[PDB]
């Protein structure tokens, strides 16, 4: 059936780097991007809204605006991938994906920021 | 915490009408997009509908289109799913989301399309 996976759903980080976190979904030869519906979000915090082939910023949180985007250009190959940039403390958390491409389905993908130098 | 509780289903014979309806809380519901998800017994959970929040945009699953209608009550946080035409491949459980991915759904409403 319809899986969302994450192969690596561990992402340990040294604080003010960047990181892309990924899950993968099934493709069946060209991506239909209006059938496509991509949500990141941690916790309680909206971070990616890409519903229908184009990006929803309306309930987007405030500490993820500018550091957080979705790659476009990983979708036609089945790869949900959050990029953050100038990664925080606050950062540290359980990440969720949550993905509509006919089936339905989500994963959780741990985040670990290392201490400051 | 958020809350999602659908209503509506029940038991009708193919050709037949159910109007499922989607109770939210806990969040507020008049801000976000809203979704119709289904499972049936052995089955993924798949995408059925979308709306946005202002009701400019509808999305439907091919298999559905010109049989079921998504609208929603911003006033009332209330989601509605009109179900028309059903076929014995509409039997399911339906669940009302916040999210695509049914991370944030309801218990879900039965329904079952069948002869007997």
């Amino acid at each position: 059936m319809f899986t969302v996976t994450v192969p690596k759903d561990l992402y340990v980080v040294e604080y003010g780097s960047n990181m892309t976190i990924e899950c993968k979904f099934p493709v069946e030869k060209q991506l239909d991007l209006a059938a496509l519906i991509v949500y990141w979000e941690m916790e309680d915090k909206n971070i990616i809204q890409f519903v229908h082939g184009e990006e929803d910023l309306k309930v987007q949180h405030s500490s993820y605006r500018q550091r957080a985007r979705l790659l476009k250009d990983q979708l036609s190959l089945g790869n949900a991938a959050l990029q953050i940039t100038d990664v925080k403390l606050q950062d540290a958390g359980v990440y969720r994906c949550m993905i509509s491409y006919g089936g339905a389905d989500y994963k959780r993908i741990t985040v670990k920021v290392n201490a400051p130098y | 915490e958020v809350q999602l509780q659908e209503s509506g289903g029940g038991l009708v014979q193919p050709g037949g009408s159910l109007r499922l309806s989607c109770a939210a809380s806990g969040f507020t519901f008049s801000s976000y997009w809203m979704y119709w998800l289904r499972q049936a017994p052995g089955k993924g959970l798949e995408w059925v509908s979308s709306i946005n929040s202002d009701s400019s945009s509808t999305y439907y699953r091919d298999s559905v289109k010109g049989r079921f209608t998504i609208s929603r009550d911003n006033a009332k946080n209330t989601l509605y799913l009109q179900m028309n035409s059903l076929k014995s491949e509409d039997t399911a459980v339906y669940y009302c989301a916040k999210d695509p991915g049914g991370y944030a759904k309801g218990q879900g409403t039965q329904v079952t399309v069948s002869s007997d």
